[PDB]
């Protein structure tokens, strides 16, 4: 299979050569072991059965060598299977944080989820469970045919004639079911994305009464999943019928040549009886191929999903680093253009932030404020134009140096399932308890520890689902403040917090003692307290900017914004 | 297992028949080799040609009959399994529709996916293959060995050596992997949770630590360590079972015991023909169930997990059995036992009134909204809609009486027309444009490439304030007598916030509305303002009354100006 060799590590290519040699050797030894019965029983049925010792000795050597070969083939298949598992999974884990954010469509997120979900024992035992019996079952009839040439040339040709029928059925069986199996996988993958949506959106679905399977989208995805599943069981009937005909046709071809030679004196009766046993050994791989062929098509979809993520377009990067690790950098845009698909968001934004100051961004909803912060942090990159941290382009900046330069508070606080403390520690896991306490106290997360019964060991749900809307927002603020990054981005930190907690958090965003260049995407006029500069963004450009008193005095769009 | 027998009760007669059919089939699959033995015995005996053609052709056809019967039997039994899982999967989705919502929060969306999809898929071998493989692995070794033991006990005893070694290998393999099999589904749930959070929390991972420090990378390494320690001894015992049970292994040990008996005057070579032809056949049946004990162990565990959820408490609609009125009486609630979140709340919401629910963060105002929705039952007290308890109302009646916006603007994978018409999917586009127009989202939807058909999948189509205005459009289209707005217009700008609020006042003029807001300047117009501090109502009154009281509300109002 072409796809799997692409995923093999380069360091293990010595093991694949050894595996292939032992795999071919396994087939050769098994085939020689089968055809070694023809002289053995011919000598055993002869008038001198003592001649049978020579062929039993060779049979013992061939069988013992087979056990050693197939044990080593199993060790290498296990090592190669898990080496591909850890290599691909670690590559996808490394690659995905660098994959472009435009790649995470609902279809690709399903591909990445299924690709990551293939980590189980089924993919790991791929080489042991599929490749080894598939290669052996496919090549064993051909090796017995080649081995039979030393007993009788036309008999070996007849056994090789049925080999061609085996591959004819093997190619056609996959061809017939490929159309239906693709739909079965696609409908089964959609059903996965609806169960996750079903569990993640229960409140909205339940209120809307779209939760019962007769009325729900997951119920519709289940009906399509069942119909495509039953269709696959039906379109696989031709493949199993076709393998049965191949086995029967090979049986007629093998047995027809054996009887034809026997009546003509070219093949003794013990040799003919011995070939009945070789005929059964010859025909067992025909049924083994039939059972393994359906599993071959599901693997091809599994490896394609894994290769789909590995082929995903990583984002541009360089190897530059900032002149100082912790000094406050200047943030500036130089005619930044950006668009989601064909829908433009930004059309020539150009500003410059002084290092170590705090500036605010305000504007209507859907203006582009969150996009601006994403571009600064490097989550997005411009379609054209450039973003410079301390005069150094982020697109040419090291992923490590670029990642370490920014800490952000997102508009929709997402917390990983775990303890409350583990989510704060994500900002800086190496920080000592004195630093973690300072971050929590600034973000008013210390008040949560008193009220909550488990304190900082409170189990956060999926997202911040097991916390209130305002509680998870402060856990997010503590996470951002803990990180020592010299650039702080804040996105609607006020949305879920009451008036008392909002004021303390807003003061804490500037009372943080580190020198940082701060960008505050805010909602209220009070939320932009202590702001050294204000940027008003509307329709994808900074239409107006200045100080709070300056803009209010001018009575511009900044003043009209608060007038409702 | 009791939880497995209860779940698989509908398949009692299909599974009994599959066991009976396979006993007949495997006997039919062994008949050709009994006839080929007689064909071989008569070739040496020089019998008449027409007698050989009878045995030869009957044996070849019986191979075809067994292959046809075997293929047909697995086809029907696979369709019985496919239809059961559809019946079972729909049963689970029906059950999950009714469970209290704390079930979903304490579990996650990755465990629900494992439940509905993976655990039902884990029952495949138990239903479709376990009984066919067990009856084959019993009757075929038993039928062959009894036939061969009559033929020659000396060589037949030697056939027990690989049989006993196989039984020891699978038994040792079964006890070793028994613990790992039970631990396996928990790891899949954890990795699904980590993988889901890894994909969903990508902006957090990209900025905080990247791949190296991510929780998923560590759990990924730990999971593979579990797999290697699980699979190395399991695969190692699997291959020895294959080597022991292979036809080449049986044939070699038949000849090791046979050839010295034939070379010496202790056995005729004719009597080896049953062993050569039939002795090598029953090994593949033995390996069928030996490889299958893991499928039975995983399936029996999955059936236990499935029946556990189907036995869960359900938020039953009890038969105990002013319009638009909602009364809370002595309501208390606990997300977890012994952790009060709501404490003896008594409140009444009347038609043609706006009630504002305010207070500190984490005081339980979203919990009160969820209780009215009956996402959770009140631990104490009662909540009555239009004079009737919501525990007596059915789900259709409850959610036709009251509509909800929930502070967490969840959107489903579908068009904006499908999202705005979530409450009433049969509603027309003219209504959808009207609801969207009132929610101040129609202009945005017009600017989309596909317009009202544009899909709202993952990471697409909307900002945070635009998602909220879509969910307001959904609530408008539902058109229920009662309305609850949990922190709505939180991300809306002041210019857009006024237009949405004015539309809500216009639509719900004569209706019950429960607004929940942290921005107290937006709820000055409320008929009554309810202050919720630490899960209890500390003061109730109008805006001026609460300011003059000088209590919690005055503190919050004064602190709003910074
Ligand atoms: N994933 C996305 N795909 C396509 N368009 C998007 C996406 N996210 C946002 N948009 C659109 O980009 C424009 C700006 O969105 P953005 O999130 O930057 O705005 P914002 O100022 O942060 O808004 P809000 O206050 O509502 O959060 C809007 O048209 C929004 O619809
Ligand atoms: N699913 C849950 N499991 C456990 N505790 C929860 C859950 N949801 C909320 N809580 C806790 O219950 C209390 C109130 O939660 P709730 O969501 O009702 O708060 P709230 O008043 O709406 O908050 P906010 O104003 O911050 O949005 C808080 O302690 C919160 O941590
Ligand atoms: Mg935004
Ligand atoms: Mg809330
Ligand atoms: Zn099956």
């Amino acid at each position: 299979i072409r796809t799997l060799l692409r995923l093999v590590p380069a360091e293990k290519r010595g093991a694949v050569a050894g595996y292939a040699v032992l795999t071919l050797l396994s087939v050769l030894l098994r085939a020689v072991g089968a055809v070694l019965l023809i002289p053995l029983l011919a000598a055993l049925f002869s008038d001198t059965p003592s001649d049978a010792w020579l062929w039993l000795g060779w049979l013992t050597a061939v069988t013992l060598a087979g056990w050693v070969t197939d044990t080593n083939t199993a060790r290498l298949g296990f090592d190669l299977g898990f080496a591909v598992l850890s290599r691909t999974q670690h590559d996808m884990a490394d690659r995905l944080p660098n994959v472009a954010m435009s790649w995470f469509t609902p279809d690709n997120t399903a591909t990445a989820r299924q690709a990551i979900a293939a980590t189980g024992p089924e993919l790991a035992g791929l080489v042991v469970n599929l490749l080894t019996p598939l290669i052996g079952a496919a090549l064993l009839p051909a090796a017995i045919g080649v081995a039979l040439l030393f007993v009788s040339v036309p008999l070996g040709l007849a056994a090789l004639a049925g080999v061609a029928v085996l591959f004819g059925a093997l190619a056609l069986s996959g061809r017939l079911s490929r159309a239906a199996d693709k739909v079965a996988g696609e409908t089964n993958s959609a059903f996965t994305e609806r169960i996750i949506e079903f569990a993640r959106t229960q409140q909205a679905l339940r209120a809307a009464r779209r939760v019962e399977p007769a009325r729900s989208q997951v119920g519709s995805a289940l009906a399509a999943q069942h119909g495509a599943g039953l269709r696959l069981l039906t379109m696989q009937i031709p493949g199993q019928v076709l393998f049965s005909l191949a086995g029967q046709v090979a049986l007629i071809g093998f047995a027809g040549m054996a009887v034809w030679l026997t009546v003509r004196g070219q093949l003794g009766v013990p040799e003919a009886i011995a070939l009945i046993v070789v005929l059964v050994r010859y025909l067992e791989p025909f049924a083994a191929i039939a059972d393994l062929a359906p599993a071959l098509e599901t693997t091809r979809a599994t490896l394609n999903r894994i290769q789909a993520v590995l082929d995903a377009p990583t984002l541009p990067a360089g190897r530059r680093r900032l002149d100082r690790t912790g000094a406050a950098p200047s943030i500036e845009f130089d005619d930044v253009r950006f668009s989601y698909g064909d829908e433009v968001v930004l059309d020539g934004v150009s500003f410059t932030l002084r290092p170590g100051n705090t500036t605010a961004i305000v504007g209507p909803s859907g203006s582009g404020k969150t996009t601006i912060l994403s571009l600064i942090a490097g989550l997005q990159q411009p379609a054209s134009g450039r973003v410079l941290l301390d005069g150094v382009d982020v697109t040419t900046l090291d992923p490590e140096a670029r990642r370490a330069a920014v800490s952000v508070v997102f508009q929709h606080p997402y917390l990983f399932d775990g303890t409350l403390r583990d989510n704060v520690l994500v900002g800086d896991p190496e920080a000592d308890p004195d630093d973690v306490t300072a971050a929590m106290r600034l973000a008013r997360v210390d008040e949560l520890l008193d009220r909550l019964p488990d304190g900082d060991a409170t189990v956060v749900g999926e997202g911040g689902t097991a916390l209130s809307g305002g509680e998870r927002q402060r856990v997010s603020i503590a996470r951002a403040l803990l990180k020592p990054a010299p650039v702080l981005l804040v996105d609607e930190a006020t949305s879920a917090l009451d008036n008392a907690n909002e004021a303390a958090v807003v003061d804490a965003l500037t009372a943080d003692p580190r020198p940082r260049t701060r960008v505050i995407v805010a909602h209220r006029l009070a939320s932009i307290r202590h702001a050294d500069r204000v940027l008003f963004v509307e329709a994808g450009r900074v239409v107006e900017d200045g100080a709070i008193d300056e803009l209010l005095a001018a009575g511009g769009r900044f003043a009209q914004f608060w007038a409702q | 297992a009791e939880a497995g027998s209860r779940l698989l009760a509908p398949l009692k007669k299909p599974l009994i028949v599959s066991g009976v059919l396979q006993a007949l089939i495997t006997l039919i699959e062994l008949a050709p080799f009994v006839l080929l033995v007689e064909l071989a015995r008569l070739l040496l005996g020089g019998a008449e040609a027409e007698r050989l053609w009878t045995l030869g052709l009957t044996a070849v056809s019986l191979i075809g009959l067994g292959a046809v019967l075997a293929a047909a039997m697995t086809l029907w039994l696979h369709r019985v399994d496919a239809r059961f899982a559809h019946e079972l999967r729909g049963r689970l989705l029906t059950k999950l529709s009714r469970l209290p919502l704390g079930w979903f929060t304490r579990r996650g969306s990755a465990s629900t996916k494992q439940l509905v999809q993976d655990d039902t898929l884990a029952l495949h071998y138990l239903i479709t293959h376990a009984i066919p493989d067990a009856v084959a692995a019993v009757v075929a070794p038993v039928a062959v060995l009894v036939y061969l033991f009559v033929a020659d006990w000396r060589v037949a005893l030697v056939l027990f050596i690989p049989v006993l070694v196989y039984l020891v290998l699978m038994s040792v393999m079964t006890i070793q992997s028994g613990s790992k099999i039970a631990q396996a589904p928990r790891w899949a749930e954890r990795m699904g949770g980590e993988a889901g959070a890894f994909l969903e929390g990508q902006p957090v991972i990209r900025i905080f630590g990247g791949a190296a420090a991510s929780r998923f990378r560590r759990r990924l390494d730990d999971y593979i360590d579990f797999l290697v320690s699980w699979q190395r001894p399991f695969v190692g015992k699997k291959t020895l079972m294959d080597l022991v049970t292979r036809p080449a292994t049986f044939l070699w040990i038949i000849l090791v015991a046979g050839v010295p008996l034939v070379v010496t005057g202790r056995m005729d070579p004719v009597n080896l023909l049953p062993f050569l032809l039939l002795g090598t056949t029953f090994g593949a049946r033995l390996l069928g169930i030996g490889y299958g004990l893991s499928g039975i162990q995983t399936g029996m565990l999955a059936a236990r997990r499935i029946q556990t959820v189907l036995d869960e408490p359900e938020l039953v609609v009890r038969d105990r059995t002013r319009p638009g009125t909602v009364e809370l009486d002595r309501v208390s609630f606990e997300y977890r036992p012994g952790v009060p979140v709501i404490r003896d709340v008594t409140l009444t919401l009347r038609p043609g009134t706006v009630t504002a629910l305010v207070g500190p963060s984490g005081s339980g105002k979203s919990t009160l909204a969820a209780l009215v929705a009956r996402f959770h039952d009140v631990t104490q007290g009662a909540i009555r809609v239009d004079g009737r308890d919501i525990r007596t109302l059915t789900a259709d009646e409850l959610y036709r009486r009251v509509g909800f916006v929930l502070q967490d603007a969840q959107l489903v994978h579908g068009s904006v027309a499908e999202n705005i018409a979530l409450a009433e999917p049969d509603a027309g586009l003219e209504r959808i444009r009207t609801a969207a127009r009132d929610a101040q989202i129609h202009d945005r939807i017009t600017r989309m490439p596909d317009g009202y058909d544009s899909v709202l999948g993952a990471g697409s189509a909307l900002s945070g304030g635009e998602r909220q205005r879509v969910t307001i459009a959904r609530a408008i289209l539902a058109d229920t007598p009662v309305l609850v707005l949990d922190e709505a217009t939180a991300f809306a700008d002041p210019e857009s916030e006024y237009l949405v609020q004015q539309a809500i006042n216009r639509l719900t003029r004569d209706r019950t509305v429960l607004v929940i807001a942290h921005r107290l300047h937006t709820i000055t117009h409320a008929d009554q303002i309810v202050v919720l501090d630490d899960g209890r109502i500390v003061e109730v009154g109008t805006h001026d009354e609460l300011l003059a009281a000088g209590g919690r509300y005055r503190g919050l109002w004064d602190s709003g100006r910074y």
